[PDB]
């Protein structure tokens, strides 16, 4: 076999980490004092991935600068790194599409984002993907990896938490959904037909967002334009299994770590699981981006110390403390479960506890900081309180004398922070003449040409199976009752004839295409008496009416003297004098 | 065995120097995926095995068999290619944008029932334009038959809005229908003179695994040519050819220069190629830009085609109401077209090059649509617009080229 490949993504296509990622992007974040680019380079270097691609989009240059300094790119690394960058991507539907547009792979690639933080070794699922592929001569076209957890546990967040069923004796995933804002779980009964021998429903599954992958994932990903996602791919390659079966298998870790990250919780939570060792052996003194600045010791209760960090006299460190390179703590301190970078400046008697501060950061005397992020660089003034949830982006001060609330977000970009930030804290037949009135309104109001309005008209006729005289009359019937909706409540013929002028001038093409045999044109005279009948407040306006159909040639000048001489009280209605002036003035002027 | 030559200048639709396939007819029906057991009944079933791969596009490729109609020790008097995909859809909007392609029709109705799928067919035929309805309702009943042809004279009485005057009633009612085919089927006039056009529709890869360096065959492409003739050892170029966008700029697209050095159809053609039917113009292209359906969505032009290549397409369009025919028992809005969303991928169809694209901006009255992958069509040509609502890609509406972003390489 050729050696393994990696697409590493490093863009998220998704903008969860406003106003943060205004100015950095999400991959370049500093988790433990190190990016995340680092922790899955370093992941997927131990894995033995032997060439990687990056994809990079937004923010790309900032991107190449960090990578072309880091340890992967030396000419002693043997995980080969390749840069590619493009403005048009969109989603990971478009970076694979580009990987099987240049042909980057050959066989049994991995594809991973670029915030992965894991020391998974995919050696045996490697193993099980390829001996299965080898049995199943080209069926199945991925192996997701997951990782056995608990619903409670603090990675598991809302956002990002999936259920699948799957099929117990082959690993292979038979239903797939997430269970955002889902109270009750639906499955479908196709699963049960095949696998009926044995069928699991797991809920205890991480998504470590890693995937063995075939260039045929690539294949269908660009024979299906519009998958953007990965959970895109999987619903529709799941639902479409009579035709094209390429089925998905899974496998399941339980003694290694990994997870990604996705927002400010998930990044507190894999924050906290690194500092205290859960994804050993890439813990903060081990230096796995080997760098003067970021070598630190360990000691009791998981406190980290750079070198020069110079502890004031009475601060107390709990335990899961990191303190970057050139760091500086006052006096009667108490810092806990807190990650400090390099080069902060801390004042007296402060407290700090499940903070984050950045590169730069400077806090004076007396503040009471609880889980909070602060960026590269923030400030903040004398005896001020941060409430959790808080953050502060990079250059941002905040002044004295002031309790920011439990979510205040603040950053120098006005509209997308919740605060703009400075130096201060304070400034039957019925539905389808609904149908063909509805038509009729839309293709009015934009002006839809004959042809198409005709086209509109007879599938809606034929997808009813309705009748040729039936549909004469329901034509003739909604044409008439949507003039009468021209007057609100006028109750008069002039609105008749006002309303009926438009409609049957620029309907003409449709009516006469529609009613062209004699049958049709006695049907539709019959309509127009009932109609006439029923608005007999507008009927008055009749002899306007039928000159309107013998002017349009909808109805001929001897289907007219046909209707009038056909008899009752519709006759005595047609024995008015307008009715019979109409037909003394057209049988005149027809000759 | 025919005696196809080399010299020919003014052919015909008609004329026995090609006898292979110059008229193609289009074969939507009821079916639903069955209309092969009645295709091979009509032409045979292992007639189509020359190239095979891995399949990519199944529901949204259009397939072709290739048929000699025999009549009177027989003697062939037409030749037409039966083209049927797996959707009516697909076809429905291929059909629709120009011309020169599914020149008949054959409704495949059913004589047992009459469910929303011939209404379906009846939409689609009306929509895509010489019919030939017929029903397959085989092992009935003399009054049941009766009874289902009186069902469907009445339908066919509604659908004879546009064309449904069509009659035709188990190898028996085959040859009354070959027969009646042959009888009603008229020559369309197609355009030989003009200069040869193919569009690729299926790739191939001929050089089998650990081959030596002497029987080394490759470039064997495939398609549909519509207008124009194409003759072997002519000087074709590829439209499309190959994009790339490593220049850390805008995408590039290098035309491919070859020569075509075999013109082959289901059996052994001849140096030349007719309009009509699936003919694989085999060049001297490397295998390794034409692999399994790799090469899929390029026009293969003779004489630097003047349709330049097209990134984005400004499309005035006239979306559908609903959709064309489908009316459910539910309906719970699912047969209602929304609007034209930002930021959605939509098929574009033009002709028979099936390509994608996303929905960059909108006012009212025309879309500024951005392709997965440049295009070489025309203008001013009228561009389907389809979209899928649930794991189908299905007609969403029509559209108008009115401008675009030009890609000139070298």
């Amino acid at each position: 076999p050729p050696p393994l490949q990696a697409v590493l993504v490093a863009d998220s296509f998704d903008r969860r980490f406003f106003p943060i990622s205004k100015d950095q992007p999400r991959v370049l974040l500093p988790l433990a004092n190190v990016a995340l680019i680092d922790y899955t380079l370093e992941f997927l270097t131990a894995t033995g991935v032997q060439e990687t691609f990056v994809f990079c989009c937004w923010k790309a240059a900032q991107i190449k600068e960090h990578l072309l300094k880091s340890k992967w790119c030396r000419p002693t690394s043997l995980n080969v790194v390749r840069i590619i960058t493009s403005e048009l991507y969109r989603s990971l539907g478009d970076v694979l599409r580009d990987v099987d547009a240049k042909a980057l792979v050959r066989s049994d690639f991995l594809l991973v984002y670029g915030d992965v933080i894991s020391n998974i070794n995919i050696t045996r699922a490697l193993e099980e993907h390829r001996l299965r592929r080898k049995l199943e001569k080209n069926v199945s076209v991925m192996t997701m990896i997951f990782k056995e957890s608990s619903p409670s546990h603090p990675t598991r967040c809302h956002e990002d938490n999936v259920v699948v069923a799957v099929d117990s004796t082959t690993n292979r995933v038979l239903h797939f959904q997430k269970t955002q804002g889902l109270r009750r779980f639906a499955f479908p009964l196709s699963l049960f037909q095949g696998s009926s021998d044995g069928v699991e429903v797991r809920y205890d599954l991480l998504d470590c967002h890693i995937s063995i992958c075939s260039p045929q994932v690539a294949q269908l990903f660009t024979d299906n334009f519009d998958y953007q996602t990965r959970d895109d791919f999987v619903r529709g390659l799941l639902v479409n299994e009579e035709i094209l079966g390429n089925q998905i298998h899974m496998h399941v870790t339980a003694k290694e770590y990994g997870a990604r990250v996705s927002n400010l919780h998930m990044y507190s939570a894999v924050c906290a699981d690194v500092i205290r060792r859960w994804v050993y052996p890439l813990t903060p003194e081990a230096n796995f981006t080997d760098s003067t600045t970021q070598s630190c010791t360990h000691s009791r209760h998981n406190i980290y110390r750079g070198p020069e960090v110079s502890l004031g006299h009475g601060s107390i460190l709990e335990e899961n403390v990191l303190l970057g390179s050139g760091t500086v703590i006052g006096s009667n301190c108490f810092i806990t479960n807190s990650v400090i970078g390099p080069g902060c400046h801390i004042g007296d008697n402060v407290v700090l506890d499940q903070t984050y501060l950045w590169q730069g950061v400077r806090v004076a005397a007396g503040a009471q900081i609880h889980q909070s992020l602060l960026c590269d660089n923030a400030e903040v003034k004398e005896r001020v309180t941060l409430k959790p949830r808080s953050v502060l982006t990079s250059q941002v001060v905040v002044g004295p004398n002031i309790t920011l609330p439990e979510g205040s977000v603040i950053s120098l970009h006005p509209p997308d922070a919740e605060e703009d930030e400075d130096d201060g804290e304070f400034s039957d037949i019925k539905v389808f003449q609904n149908e063909v009135l509805g038509t009729l309104q839309r293709g009015k109001e934009e002006n839809i040409s004959c042809d198409n309005l005709v086209l509109e008209i007879n599938s809606l006729k034929y997808a009813y199976n309705i009748s040729l005289k039936e549909v004469m009359q329901v034509l003739s019937h909604v044409v008439l009752e949507f003039p009468l909706q021209q007057m609100d409540s006028p109750l008069d013929s002039s609105r008749y004839c006002a309303l009926l002028l438009p409609l049957l001038k620029a309907w003409s093409p449709v009516f006469r295409n529609y009613i062209k045999r004699a049958a049709d044109h006695l049907e539709a005279l019959a309509a127009i008496e009932d109609f006439f009948l029923e608005h007999e407040a507008l009927g008055i306006s009749m002899a306007k009416v039928l000159m309107a159909f013998y002017q349009l040639e909808i109805l001929a000048e001897e289907t007219i003297l046909s209707w009038f001489s056909q008899r009752d009280k519709g006759q005595q209605l047609r024995k008015n004098q307008q009715l019979q002036r109409f037909i003394q003035w057209l049988k005149e002027a027809e000759e | 065995l025919t005696t196809l030559d080399v010299t020919k200048l003014t052919p015909l639709s008609h004329e026995v120097i090609s006898r292979q396939a110059t008229i193609n007819i289009g074969t939507i029906g009821h079916v639903a995926h069955g209309k092969s057991t009645v295709v091979k009944a009509i032409s045979g079933v292992h007639t189509v095995r020359f190239k095979n791969e891995l399949e990519r596009n199944i529901t949204i490729k259009l397939g072709y068999a290739n048929a000699k109609i025999y009549k009177l020790n027989f003697k062939l008097v037409r030749h037409v290619s039966f083209v049927d995909c797996p959707g009516h859809d697909i076809l429905m909007a291929t059909m629709l944008n120009g011309a020169a392609v599914m020149d008949a029709a054959l409704l495949l109705i059913a004589g047992n029932e009459s469910c929303p799928q011939p209404q379906t067919s009846e939409h689609l035929a009306a929509i895509e334009i010489h019919i030939l309805i017929l029903q397959n309702k085989i092992d009935l009943v003399k009054e049941s038959q009766a009874k289902e042809q009186y069902e469907q004279i009445l339908a066919f009485v509604q659908g004879t809005v546009a064309e449904g005057a069509p009659i035709i009633p188990l190898k028996y009612n085959i040859e009354v229908v070959c027969e009646y085919i042959v009888k009603k089927i008229p020559v369309p006039p197609r355009d030989f003179t003009s200069e040869p056009r193919l569009i690729v529709i299926r790739s191939f890869d001929v050089n089998k695994p650990g081959c030596e360096v002497d029987d080394l065959k490759g470039g064997v492409a495939g398609g549909s040519i519509l207008k124009g003739v194409l003759k072997v050892g002519q000087e074709i170029e590829v439209r499309p050819g190959i994009v790339s966008k490593d220049s850390e700029g805008k995408l590039m697209c290098k035309p491919i220069f070859s020569k075509i050095v075999s013109l082959f159809a289901e059996h052994n053609d001849l140096q030349y190629a007719a309009p009509g039917g699936l003919i694989g113009v085999g060049t001297k292209i490397d295998p390794t830009l034409c692999r399994a359906d790799r090469m899929v969505g390029q026009v293969l032009g003779a004489v630097g085609a003047l349709p330049e290549i097209f990134t984005e397409l400004e499309i005035s369009y006239f979306l559908l109401r609903r959709l064309l025919g489908v009316r459910t028992e539910g309906d719970k809005k699912a047969a209602k077209v929304q609007k034209l969303s930002k930021n959605e991928v939509l098929m574009v169809n033009i002709g028979s090059l099936s390509t994608g694209g996303r929905v960059s901006a909108v006012k009212a009255d025309l879309g500024k649509i951005v392709l997965t992958n440049p295009v070489c069509t025309e203008v001013g040509e009228k561009i389907a617009l389809s979209r899928r609502v649930e794991k189908h890609w299905r007609l969403i509406g029509w559209g108008q080229i009115r401008r675009g972003v030009t890609i000139k390489p070298t």
